[PDB]
């Protein structure tokens, strides 16, 4: 599994758009969706708002929660825990990446979330190396990381379980 | 029962597949399922890019459930190439009543390629070998598949008494307890029957 | 996904060797010294610097010291027959385990033999004592190097790593290739460059 | 004591048409893919679109072959369709080397100085051969000729191509000590890029 | 020394860049073909030696050269299974029609092995999903703009 099909994966959060125009409500086999009205907030999956923004049928409003002041605080609440903290959303990465790369209109300060995002995957991904070094250190069986998001675990754990093979290996040899 | 529930079990699947070490359980229910949803929605639609921004939206869903099936096949595909002859062995001693991990497709498909690659190997350099050095033992030359390898999951259903192996000094094996939700790393065969139930979803 | 090409990977750590694995063989290519303890006649042809003079039918003189490759040794290791006795080589012995157990980030390993780890597995199929202390050091090794193949592996980007890299294992090198292919796939997604 | 005993033991001395079936047409041109897919419809055949999410059975290229980015069931040339369609059978396409790409060595004319002649050989089958002579660099004359004649403008032939014993030509380079080879020996020339040896692929010798 | 060819062989195979097909090295086989019919027929020898005129002084001895026997058939085998894995890589990379640069490097038996194996790939998948079939081998990316 690479980076692609964790982002197709993410792409199926729901957002809150605003049409422009009108259209009964469809019946996707994975839900309804609708009825839309212009100018009133309807709920659709983050692809179907990309699609339509790109044919420029609506206007995309971003997350309660993509916030300068809020997200500079989950940073901070992030950097100050030894621990992994809990994620507002298990795909915030590629919400961030794809809203401000197709609403960068119609989200203010983009480059600071994007400032603010990248800051807390870089630490987030240090906090991993030096679980994994723990872990490692210890020669342990068994941990706990239930905070950790999707994108991290496939970007490392093909190389995390191949070291983790090793080590069994290496461990049981004497038989 | 509903289709969200059937998309939902074949992304656990196809998951599952990508992150387990060795071939799971086979699903036909599931796939065939799924093609007969997808059948029935292109029957559906019609031909009229103008006013059916409908068809521009179903079309794109059936593509993304056609690439998540198409994925998961492949991955079962490149496993089953991977060790096919432990694979056919297995399934030639599976005792009746368990679940098969192989479709009659996908044994048949592991047959041929069986036979192929040893007819290969017959023809290209057995017979050119000396008398006693024309029969390679096929189950000992190939890999087996590695049970002892880590891998991570997510916890569905919270499951108590799970016994922990450090290594092989029994002193230090002790039990854990997992909560519904948790994520996890630990050796694949220790909780091989968790995913095989599903009552747990590799992460 | 990945690349439909993956190596056939080693068996070398585990209890027995991987037969179809180009990395093992390579290993098991690899000559190691024995002291023979019976005449093995008609063999001095092939080792000429050892054949007794020209009379004794080319044997194999007892006590000769030979470099033979550890498969060969391996096939012919027998406990009860006794045709040949293994001496431990010198990367193994007590000194350059205290090395390895003192800093295992000075040594060059891809120097000292492209498959230092296999080979050090598969040496443990002889009987000596000192087997657990050799499984251990190489435990210990492994360990003590895993840390700074993260950091090059994970930095690479941003520092000269090709001193390191050219030092590493091969099966080290797998694993540093990766985490460098994942590393570059989530670079290319970030920038959209994925698709 | 059963080891060595075995291993002593080891050296012991003793209507419809193209109906059911799905075609791809690529690398063509636009006008010639146009044809192409109308001489399939004419004969029952169904075009499949590109990215198309079902597989197809047959990718039909040119002879040449070009790029096929989908699974198909066999890769089978337009000469193969046309021989098919003449004889209306559906040849296997293992057959005959002339129903699948032929792989031939890119800017290489090893026979420019040659002149070559075919015998048995009509419609698609000769024109192809004809077309990979040319690709070669070799002059292809209808007549068969051991002097040069100015005036018809016909240049004394090198080889004989032909597949059987028997005819005109072959009797006629028998007894003007002119080679007589088989087909292979040609597609053997384009694979190398250089001239091969007649003496290996002797008509005498097949 | 016993085994040189196979291991020039496999160092060869093993150099070439990721994904890359070298030529087929027909020359090295033959040769570590005929040094295996030399070392069986030796041991041959050596066996009716030790049984019909009891030198069995010998025996250890032509254990020496069995093994030997060993090591180059399991490198002859482990060669060709290697070319195996890339020929399939190339099946996933090209499609039905190879380069015919690559196509050069092929021996016959390697195609017949390469046309089998579309052949049941193509079986299967039309084996799959009824009447239509579904090709997985495309959008091997993410539909995703």
């Amino acid at each position: 599994m690479d980076a692609a099909e964790v982002e197709f994966l993410a792409e199926k959060e729901l957002v809150t758009i605003i049409p422009n125009f009108s259209l009964d409500k469809i019946y996707l086999i994975g839900g309804d969706l609708g009825p839309f009205n212009p100018g009133l907030p309807v709920e659709v999956p983050l692809w179907l708002a990309i699609n339509l923004k790109q044919r420029q049928k609506c206007r995309l409003l971003p997350p309660e929660w993509m916030d300068v002041e809020k997200l500079e605080k989950m940073r901070d609440h992030e950097r100050k825990e030894e621990t992994f903290t809990p994620m507002p959303s298990p795909y915030y990465m590629e919400l961030t990446k794809l809203l401000l790369n197709h609403a960068s209109d119609n989200i203010p300060k983009a480059d600071e979330i994007r400032t603010l995002v990248k800051d807390m995957w870089d630490t987030r991904i240090a906090k991993l190396r030096v679980s994994a070094d723990s872990f490692v250190r210890q020669q342990e069986a068994h941990a706990k990381l239930d905070n950790l998001t999707l994108m991290e675990i496939n970007t490392s754990g093909t190389f995390l379980t191949q070291a983790l093979n090793h080590m069994y290996k290496l461990r049981t040899n004497l038989q | 029962l509903t289709p969200a529930e059937l998309i939902e079990r074949l992304e656990q699947a196809w998951m599952n597949e990508k992150f387990a070490p060795e071939l799971l359980e086979s699903k036909p229910e599931i796939v065939e399922c799924v093609m007969e949803q997808l059948e029935h929605m292109e029957e559906n639609l019609r031909r009229a890019k103008r006013e059916d921004l409908k068809v521009s939206i179903h079309q794109m869903e059936m593509e993304r459930i056609r690439y998540v099936l198409s994925s998961y096949l492949r991955c079962r595909l490149m496993k089953i190439e991977k060790f096919f002859p432990h694979v056919l062995e297995k399934e030639k001693t599976r005792p009746e009543g368990e679940p098969s991990s192989l479709s009659p497709e996908e044994l048949a498909f592991a047959r041929e390629f069986m036979a192929n690659t040893e007819s290969y190997l017959k023809n290209v350099a057995l017979k050119h070998m000396p008398p006693n050095l024309q029969k390679v033992d096929l189950f000992r030359a190939v890999p087996k598949p590695d049970l002892d390898s880590y891998v991570f999951l997510r916890v569905r259903e919270r499951q108590e008494n799970i016994l922990v192996e450090p290594d092989t000094d029994e002193q230090r094996d002790y039990v854990i307890d997992l909560e519904k939700g948790s994520q996890h790393l630990i050796r694949y065969k220790t909780i091989a029957p968790l995913v095989a139930s599903g009552a747990v979803q590799l992460i | 996904m990945s690349e439909a090409y993956f190596r056939v990977e080693s068996g070398a750590l585990g209890p027995e060797e991987n037969f179809l694995s180009l990395d093992d063989i390579l290993m098991s290519h690899e000559k190691l010294p024995v002291r023979t303890e019976t005449a093995m006649p008609r063999l001095g042809a092939f080792f000429l610097e050892r054949s007794a003079g020209a009379e004794t039918d080319n044997a194999v003189p007892q006590g000769s010291k030979l470099e033979l490759p550890l498969w060969l040794a391996k096939g012919l290791f027998d406990n009860k027959r006794r045709i040949l006795s293994v001496e431990l080589p010198k990367i193994y012995q007590e000194g350059w385990r205290t090395v390895f157990s003192a800093d295992p980030n000075v040594v060059d390993l891809h120097k000292m033999g492209p498959h230092f780890y296999g080979f050090g597995s598969q040496l443990l199929h002889f009987d000596s004592p000192e087997n657990a202390d050799i499984s251990q050091s190489l435990l210990q090794t492994f360990i003590g190097r895993f840390r700074r193949i993260m950091d090059s592996s994970q930095n690479a980007y941003n520092e000269d790593t090709s001193a390191l890299v050219a030092r590493l294992d091969e099966m080290e090198r797998g694993l540093f290739q990766t985490g460098q292919k994942g590393l570059n796939d989530f670079q290319c997604w970030e920038k959209g460059q994925a698709s | 004591e059963q080891a060595d005993e075995d291993l002593l033991s080891q050296y012991e001395n003793g209507e419809g048409l193209f109906s059911q079936k799905s075609f791809l047409v690529l690398g063509f041109s636009n006008e010639n893919e146009s044809n192409i897919a109308n001489i399939i419809k004419e004969n029952a055949g169904k075009i499949m679109s590109l990215l198309s999410r079902t597989v197809a059975d047959y990718a039909v290229v040119p002879l040449l072959g070009c790029e096929v980015e989908a699974t198909v069931g066999e890769v089978v040339t337009n000469t193969w369709l046309v021989t098919c369609i003449d004889y209306q059978t559906l040849f296997d396409p293992k057959s005959n080397p002339l129903f699948t790409p032929v792989p031939v060595m890119t800017g290489m004319t090893p026979l420019e100085d040659c002149v070559i002649s075919f015998s048995q050989c009509a419609g698609a089958e000769k024109e192809s051969l004809t077309f990979l002579a040319n690709l070669l660099g070799a002059s292809v004359q209808e007549y068969f000729v051991r002097k040069s004649n100015a005036k018809k403008g016909m240049f004394a032939s090198t080889h004989l191509i032909l597949k059987e014993r028997g005819g005109s030509k072959y009797e006629a380079a028998k007894k003007w000590n002119l080679p007589a080879v088989t087909i292979a020996w040609l597609l053997e020339t384009a694979r190398t890029g250089k001239r091969a040896d007649e003496s290996h692929f002797l008509i005498e010798n097949s | 020394m016993f085994c040189e060819k196979a291991m020039e062989l496999i160092r060869e195979l093993h150099r070439a860049p990721e994904g890359q097909l070298p030529a087929f090295n027909e020359d090295g086989l033959r040769q570590v073909l005929e040094e295996m019919k030399a070392l069986y027929e030796q041991n041959q020898s050596d066996v009716n030696e030790a049984k019909s005129g009891g030198r069995s002084d010998l025996i250890p001895t032509i254990k020496f050269r069995h093994c030997s026997l060993l090591r180059n058939r399991r490198c002859t085998v482990a060669y060709l299974y290697d070319r195996l894995l890339r020929i399939r890589a190339l099946r996933w990379e090209y499609g039905s029609i190879l380069p015919n640069a690559l196509r050069f490097h092929m021996a016959a038996e390697e195609m017949e092995w390469f046309n089998n194996y579309k052949r049941s790939l193509a079986t299967y998948m039309r084996s799959l999903g009824g009447d239509e079939g579904l090709d997985i081998t495309q959008d091997m990316k993410p539909p995703k703009s």
